[PDB]
RNA sequence: CUGACUGGGGCCUGUAGAGCACUGAUAGGGCUAGGGGGCCCACCAGCCUACCAAACCCUGUCAAACUCCGAAGGGUCCCAGGUGGAGCCUGGGAGUGAGGGCGCGAGCGAUAACGUCCGCGUCCGAGCGCGGGAACAACCGAGACCGCCAGCUAAGGCCCCCAAGUCUGGGCUAAGUGGUAAAGGAUGUGGCGCGGCGAAGACAGCCAGGAGGUUGGCUUAGAAGCAGCCAUCCUUUAAAGAGUGCGUAAUAGCUCACUGGUCGAGUGGCGCCGCGCCGAAAAUGAUCGGGGCUUAAGCCCAGCGCCGAAGCUGCGGGUCUG
RNA sequence: GGGCGGUCGCCUCCUAAAAGGUAACGGAGGCGCCCAAAGGUCCCCUCAGGCGGGACGGAAAUCCGCCGGAGAGCGCAAGG
RNA sequence: UCCCCCGUGCCCAUAGCGGCGUGGAACCACCCGUUCCCAUUCCGAACACGGAAGUGAAACGCGCCAGCGCCGAUGGUACUGGGCGGGCGACCGCCUGGGAGAGUAGGUCGGUGCGGGGG
């Protein structure tokens, strides 16, 4: 006649924390993703937890297209 | 069949169908032109003109259209008409489900279920000469057991047939006993 | 009564009731429908209450249509019990429906006979339900 | 159905790409995500040799001194297809080294 | 000049909605791995299953823990507007960490609570200062620096307490509905559309031979139209069934569905729709604030005015900031 | 309301209102570990099922061919 | 300044699936062997090597077929920021913008780069 279950874990607070037409530095994390639901394209890098950064600086973008997985591009100014 | 017509140029129509004028639309390639029609003029013929009649549509052109419906959208909670789609037919073998019916005994009437799977004789396509206003099917002996359909005799007089299935056709079911 | 055998999992909520009708306001089935008119719920003890006042009510033809099914379970504290705890048992698995939904389909069933039918059933709901019969209002092209 | 795709990884941004037919042998030079060819040495166009596995050192020292000759350095190689044997097209000018 | 907010561009989601292709449940229909099994046969040499049923395909569904789909919105970044008790950085100084109401999106509860707990916003708290709602913090308007025997308005009203129309029109309600709530019911009224009939005479009326095979057939006593069965008739006629309700144990009988006239110009079934009636019985004295109100002093669509705050302007005076 | 009962930390899904966060004695479950390979690099192959068969074989052992684009598997509950 | 074929790409099922053609002078594939460099929990099937007497059957390209699959328009609501009301409640109505998912018409069995071979 009690409580069952009543606890929840705490969130990880995953998430796009760097969307596209923003000028970033090296070693910005441009999404923290749970799976990789983004592939790396251009100077982008993959660590542990499946999360990608940038290699360079510059204005990054997104979705080069299709057919393997969402991408990430951060490119390069010159 | 002869249900007027009239023009629609982008407007509000849902303050337009209040006196009984719900839109619609007509095409049988292109033309995609708005209007809008009558509701008890449509309704009246609509209570028996079913799919399978061609009903035709006075345009203030002067042309006579040879359209049917795609289409009733239910009120859903109102059982009404929002919108009607129009399909005028041209040269073309287009597409037509005719409400066929039954005829004779059902399952020698005393021991005889219910035959209620209409589902209105899922599809033939035509040429606009052939067309046909209705097409007999009978149900002579069909008791509980054996003697279904199965749409293996549902060979029509001409054109066309049933194209890819021919698994849907109705069947007999027991009563309900006490 | 009825019920669903398996479940992927016991309890759920409740939500609202808003919506049109979410499909289901075509016949298709039989020559008559019950369809309804206000937002409320069906138990099983509604389905069988109004099941049991057709074949009791006209007999030896007709077969009747249902087309509702109860996969929401109404949660119930126990009497004289505090608040909290946790949720109530389970007693009755309710179904949800919408206005102008047609829930009960008599079949075979001629005019006179089926509008008394429908109206005997009728008032076995708690919802203001309407009778209709098959018209030219299908879904077809 | 049959691929192995060693050129997914793209690291390095510039490769050698090689293609062992029954026959013969061809071999060009990419620069990614452009699509422009720019330099490539091909037998039966050039015509070196019957043999062939006895190609790898012609075309080797051919496509070694027109990838000199148009001035590219930091290349790579693919091995798409094929295993790193039998034929090698070793050369020791450029940067692949192999 | 970066800020709250807004405009022009991208990016993101998986909620509302919708859907079954994925995860499960499912109302039927067809096919039938097989199984109590087999009509029962030298067992495979079957046959229909009115026996059950795997899996598959259609007509149909449901889902916070399902998504092939998928907005409105929100967040973020670039440019522009935005000089505001806007922002940004440092340091000093407190208070708060019992909240509550309302609308929406929700959970628990019982789709109960002026009930509990979140989010999006407002208000009270801290504006119990003001006007309306009779009185009342969160329902509406409005953000009170002070003063004037000045106006215009917001919400709400214009029969009197109570300041302003017994205003101008078109309908509606006979219940004090207004001014207390549901399922259901009823020739209550007013409006729209369909059908039949009709002055080759229509409805309710008053008179009529209101019938012959035929008590069709063991119907278990009894089946004459009338407890309940078959497969449902025909022919005599200027209109009549295997009968509309009684009445009989069954009879008999009374009324008929169907129709002939001397009459008389309209007559029934409906499907919506506005306001109504019953359902509606609690405990000190009753009432919508009260008196009263019926071509209204209620209800629906309008129009021109007016009353109406500490709101805004007319004027004077003080303070704070630039 | 307190006591009795249940819980005290971490992870997964929903509630949770399409950025992040977000409560209840709300629902459904797991953990206090394990791998010298169950790690790194390099090189080969694509799964689970269904159909047609087999010599045993439950309808699942092992083998062949076709269909099968990810319904298998990825040490462990759930999600990606 | 063009067609055919081979590599390598970008569009992300309008590119595939299934059926019907067609091609080897020219590439490519198939084939004949394994003798060495190489290999197989086993085997030259797949990697590797000599070839190349025979072939386009299979696979591979091009062309056709809309049903199989996929994409999918205008209206029309569902839904909803925002504002205004109704219902005792469950929940609805109007305006202003925005605007789906199914379904229907229809479309498709490809489009476009770079470098080579032959005419
Ligand atoms: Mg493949
Ligand atoms: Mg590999
Ligand atoms: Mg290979
Ligand atoms: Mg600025
Ligand atoms: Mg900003
Ligand atoms: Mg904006
Ligand atoms: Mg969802
Ligand atoms: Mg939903
Ligand atoms: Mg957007
Ligand atoms: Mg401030
Ligand atoms: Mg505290
Ligand atoms: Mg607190
Ligand atoms: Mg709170
Ligand atoms: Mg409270
Ligand atoms: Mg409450
Ligand atoms: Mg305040
Ligand atoms: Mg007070
Ligand atoms: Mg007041
Ligand atoms: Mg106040
Ligand atoms: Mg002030
Ligand atoms: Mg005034
Ligand atoms: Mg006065
Ligand atoms: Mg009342
Ligand atoms: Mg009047
Ligand atoms: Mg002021
Ligand atoms: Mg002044
Ligand atoms: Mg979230
Ligand atoms: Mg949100
Ligand atoms: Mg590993
Ligand atoms: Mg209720």
């Amino acid at each position: 006649g009690s409580t069952r279950n009543g606890r929840d874990s705490q969130a990880k607070r995953l998430g796009v924390k760097r969307y596209e037409g923003q000028v970033v530095r090296a070693g910005n994390i441009l999404v923290r993703q749970r799976g990789t639901r983004f592939k790396p394209g251009k100077n982008v890098g993959m660590g542990r937890d499946f999360t990608l950064f940038a290699l360079v600086d510059g204005v990054v973008e997104f979705q080069d297209r299709g057919r393997l997985g969402r991408y990430v591009h951060v490119r390069p100014l010159a | 069949y002869r249900l007027k017509a009239y023009y629609r140029e982008g407007e509000k129509p849902s303050a337009l169908r209040r006196a009984g004028k719900l839109p619609g639309v007509m095409y049988n390639r292109h033309l995609n032109r708005k209007v809008y029609v009558d509701l008890v003029e449509f309704d009246k013929v609509f209570r028996q003109a079913s799919i399978h009649h061609v009903i035709v549509l006075e345009l203030p052109d002067g042309q006579s259209l040879p359209t049917l419906v795609r289409q009733v959208n239910l009120d859903k909670r109102r059982r009404r008409p929002e919108h009607v789609d129009f399909f005028v037919l041209s040269d073309e073998p287009v597409e037509m489900y005719v409400p066929l019916r039954f005829v004779g005994t059902p399952a020698g009437v005393r021991a005889g279920g219910v035959l209620q799977e209409i589902h209105r004789d899922i599809l033939v396509k035509v040429s606009p000469r052939n067309i046909p206003e209705f097409i007999e099917v009978d149900v002579s002996g069909l008791e509980i057991g054996d003697s279904l359909h199965a749409s293996d005799l549902k060979l029509p007089p001409g054109v066309e047939l049933a194209v890819s299935p021919e698994e849907t056709i109705a069947a007999v079911v027991p009563p309900e006993d006490v | 009564m009825l019920m669903p055998r398996r479940m992927k999992y016991r309890k759920q909520q409740r939500g609202r009731l808003k919506g049109a009708t979410k499909g289901g306001d075509y016949v298709a089935f039989g020559d008559y429908g019950l369809v309804a008119l206000e937002p409320a719920w069906i138990t099983a003890q509604q389905i069988e209450a109004a099941r049991v006042a057709m074949v009791r009510h006209f007999r030896r033809g007709g077969k009747i249509f249902i087309r509702i099914f109860p996969d929401k379970p109404y949660t119930k504290k126990p009497l004289e019990v505090r608040m909290g705890k946790g949720k109530g048992n389970v007693e009755g698995y309710v179904a949800v429906v919408k206005p102008g939904r047609v829930m009960f389909e008599v079949a075979g069933v001629t005019e006179e006979q089926a509008m008394e039918a429908l109206r005997i059933a009728g008032h076995k709901l708690p919802i203001k339900t309407k009778i209709v019969r098959r018209d030219a209002y299908d879904e077809a092209q | 159905k049959f691929r192995v795709r060693n050129r997914i990884k793209r690291t390095g941004r510039l490769r050698l790409s090689v293609f062992r037919s029954l026959k013969h042998i061809y071999a060009q030079i990419i620069d990614d995500e452009k699509g422009v060819t720019l330099v490539s040495a091909s037998s039966l166009a050039l015509k070196l040799k019957g043999n062939k596995t006895e190609v790898a050192r012609q075309v080797g020292r051919a496509l070694a001194e027109k990838a000199l000759a148009l001035g590219i350095k930091q290349v790579a190689f693919d091995r798409g297809p094929y295993k790193y044997h039998g034929r090698v097209k070793a050369l020791a000018e450029g940067a692949r080294e192999g």
